[PDB]
């Protein structure tokens, strides 16, 4: 099966420099128009790069000309992307797609993407906060962390259904974001509920227990 | 000067054909690739296009009747039996396309061999890869043309064609458009054809004449996973 | 009298696939009716004059043909098509149907749900014992079933019934059942249902002892 | 030859370059009439029907029935390196059409002497519409205006009329129905509803009728057309 593998992505400061690699496999990668599109945190795709079967000629908007630049080895099946003095609006998830001639350039494979970050914020490791006071809903405020991600779950994971992880937002230029969590009236306080935040890009790991005020 | 053109004069009030011309009483007229045929007679039932063991234009006029011959056909002796009158006198005429395998320029992708179309080139759609985009080329350059180009896909062609094409590929990174033949190619006279056997849809036009200048497009054939496409390329001068 | 011929008797796809079918008559017509028919119900109006849809039937059907060639069609199969399609003609008296068309749907090969039942303490106050094995939700429908009384074979006595292909998850089942007098029932322990099946190179065995 | 323009502009009423105004050709072609036009075509194609378009000659047949005032079928001849523009469009006579309409929307280019709004009527039901037809000699339209499917290819084919007795009524080619020869047809579109009638034009062999059958959600009609002579 056509498979397409993003790599190379992560927290670059302002004006700094990445490149972004692709890994093709299971087709022809040297007779496919190979292209990097962006997905904006506003959710609109933007076409970043493109490049030929042959790797000859290439196309670049003006937004990222000069800027970025494409690359492809038809021997290793490979496209790498050198973004250089990247912006603030670079940040973006990054998508390594293809098109042929054949097909009137239709984007038909996609990888899952690889997550570039353009910021000056320096890492900041999160603050757990637990959230307590018929179904009672308890709730998990993990505050004050930089970058994106954060992984919270309950009671290591067992506890699935009836959980809302609302996204993450901006304060000045920290994150914040609370887990809902709803069970009975008959487990709680009676049997443990813990909210498990992981904070990988700080090393951090953290459990709160939830327990009544 | 015209020329090509029979006439047939069975009334009162450019090849001339008239009751002479009859062997016992019926007119086994023979007529060519753009060819038109005329005849000025009052016709029996005011009617006659029909079998007899494809009338692309008739024109019915008043004790006046225009057809002119179709450029593709198949059936081996498809006819019309133009039944008129004139004096006490009842005539037919039986007109007759001449038979000629005439063999389409382009790619068979379907792969049942008991079509009634014959392809130059051809390319069996379901033995390519999956998620492929395989291509069958095809070529012109003749001084003057009288050909016809087509494909027989078992699946969804792209685009319409011939009615509108895929311009061809970009040595440099530009985009391909889909375009209407007619400006394409840049003539003016371009008959179409479709026709379908079981799931196969086989589209085709004609061509006739110089171009204006050297000219080449695509079509896309897909069938499940599976895809194609057939350049085409005809030259001027 | 105009025969109606369908073919094929038995259509197999996948979802998605672009099927047709055949209705070939005797003789000329002017039209075919369409009808559907799925398993506990009277055949449906599906396809109006040759190509007009019936209310309510899905935009991927179509019809064509004419003279003694016609034909129903489906742009891409749906799990929910699975039934078994008629062919109708009135050009002349008498109106006639054709065999149908039953359409298989392809499916992810599914192992039967075999369970098999001793016969019931009720049964053998009567004097006879049969034996009950139910095999469910299996694909393909290609199977096999025999009964192994302490490893012999019985098939005298065995019946079996199968079920039309499940329009909603694309599976088969079948029952056998074989019977036996109380006296011979008892004069044996192991009672084997065996079943082969293309999920396995080894028969699916369900076997009881009376202990 | 009594019923044809010919306009002469190359090397029975013989028009040339005098007739052109501001090199313009205005040509009304009434109905029963016919225009053969001698000029060596700009792009060999023209008419932006029924049209033959033979070497250095065009042939085109008056339609039955015209729309707008304003559609035309515009040729362009050159002739002594000099441009000369042909416009042609039948004689405007808003003719009516003598049939049923089944749709609701009100601003239509047709106009039916009969009309049967189907949305109105009730579902799983079959209500019929007539239209008859009783002249010595005809020159008229007759078709429908079915929002929905449409049973059978009308006017093309037909369904034969009913049964009195048990017997089965059939798909028939019109012009076997009627038993005439140079039956007009025209399709139009308005939005979803579908325009389809046919013309009719002379006297006929004998009185005959016929349906068509019109379909819509669960809602379903049939317009029945009888036409009499002798
Ligand atoms: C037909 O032929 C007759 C006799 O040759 C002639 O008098 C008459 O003018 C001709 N009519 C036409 C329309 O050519
Ligand atoms: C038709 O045009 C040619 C042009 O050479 C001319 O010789 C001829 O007399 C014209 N005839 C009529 C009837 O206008
Ligand atoms: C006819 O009326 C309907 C009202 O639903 C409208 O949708 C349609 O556009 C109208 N047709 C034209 C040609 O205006």
């Amino acid at each position: 099966d056509v498979k397409l593998v993003e790599s190379g992505g992560g927290l670059v400061k302002l004006g700094g420099s990445l490149k972004l690699s692709c890994a093709a496999s299971g087709f022809t990668f040297s007779s496919y128009y190979m292209s990097w599109v962006r997905q904006t945190p506003e959710k609109r795709l933007e076409l970043v790069a493109a490049i030929n079967n042959n790797g000859g000629s290439t196309y670049y908007p003006d937004t990222v000309k000069g800027r970025f630049t494409i690359s492809r080895d038809n021997a290793k099946n490979t496209l790498n992307l050198q973004m250089n003095s990247l912006k603030s609006e670079d940040t973006a998830l990054y998508y390594c797609t293809r098109q042929h001639y054949g097909n009137l350039y239709f984007f038909d494979y996609w990888g899952q993407g690889t997550t570039l970050t353009v910021s000056s914020a320096k890492t900041t490791p999160p603050s757990v906060y637990p959230l307590a006071p018929s179904m009672v809903t308890l709730g998990c405020l993990v505050k004050g962390y930089f970058p994106e991600p954060v992984t919270v779950t309950w009671n290591s994971g067992s506890l699935s259904s009836g959980v809302h992880t609302f996204p993450a937002v901006l304060e000045s230029d920290l994150y914040t974001l609370s887990s809902s969590v709803t069970v009975p009236s008959s487990p709680w306080p009676s049997e443990t509920v813990t909210c498990n935040v992981a904070h990988p890009a700080s090393s951090t790991k953290v459990d709160k227990k939830i327990v009544p005020r | 000067y015209p020329h090509n053109i029979l006439f047939t004069n069975l009334t009162n009030d450019p090849k001339t054909y008239n009751e002479s011309n009859f062997v016992s009483n019926v007119l086994e007229v023979e007529l060519n690739d753009g060819e038109l045929f005329v005849l000025a007679c009052e016709l029996i039932n005011k009617k006659c296009f029909q079998e007899g063991k494809k009338s692309n234009k008739i024109i019915y006029h008043k004790n006046l009747t225009i057809f002119k011959a179709p450029f593709y056909v198949t059936s081996k002796d498809v006819n019309t039996e133009c039944t008129c009158k004139f004096k006490n006198n009842n005539y037919k005429i039986v007109l007759k396309p001449k038979y000629e395998k005439k063999v389409i320029h382009g790619c068979n992708f379907s792969s049942n061999v008991s079509s009634k179309h014959t392809f130059t080139d051809s390319l069996d759609i379901s033995l390519v890869d999956d998620s492929a985009h395989i291509s069958c080329n095809v070529h012109l350059s003749e001084p003057k043309y009288n050909h016809l180009v087509g494909l027989n896909c078992p699946g969804d062609i792209i685009p319409d064609c011939f009615f509108q094409v895929y311009q061809p590929e970009s040595e440099e990174l530009e985009p391909s458009n889909i375009v209407y033949l007619d400006s394409q190619i840049n003539i003016g006279d371009i008959e179409y054809y479709e026709d379908a056997e079981g799931d196969d849809k086989i589209k085709l036009f004609g061509i006739v004449g110089s171009i204006p200048k050297t000219t080449s497009f695509t079509c896309i054939c897909k069938k499940d996973k599976k895809s194609a496409y057939m350049t085409v390329t005809i030259d001027s001068a | 009298q105009i025969v109606l011929s369908q073919s094929p008797a038995i259509l197999s796809a996948s979802p998605g696939e672009k099927v047709t079918m055949t209705c070939r008559a005797s003789s000329s017509v002017t039209y075919i009716h369409w009808y559907q028919q799925k398993p506990g119900s009277s055949p449906k109006p599906w396809i109006q004059a040759t190509s007009s849809l019936a209310s309510g039937v899905p935009a991927r059907f179509s019809g064509s043909g004419s003279g003694t060639s016609y034909s129903l069609s489906i742009s891409r199969v749906e799990a929910e098509d699975a039934a078994t399609y008629y062919c109708q003609q009135w050009s002349s008296n008498p109106l006639t149907f054709g065999a149908g068309t039953k359409l298989e749907l392809k499916r992810a090969d599914a192992a039967p749900t075999v369970s098999i039942f001793p016969p019931s303490s009720e049964q053998l106050t009567s004097g006879g014992a049969s034996v009950v094995c139910f095999l469910n939700n299996f694909y393909p429908k290609d199977i096999n079933v025999k009964w192994k009384i302490d490893g012999s074979e019985r098939q005298n006595g065995v019946l079996n019934s199968w079920t039309d292909q499940d329009s909603k998850d694309s599976t088969y089942s079948m029952s056998s059942t074989l019977t036996l007098t109380k006296d011979e029932y008892e004069r044996h322990n192991s009672y084997t249902c065996e079943a082969t099946h293309k999920t396995s190179t080894s028969p699916i065995v369900k076997s009881f002892n009376r202990n």
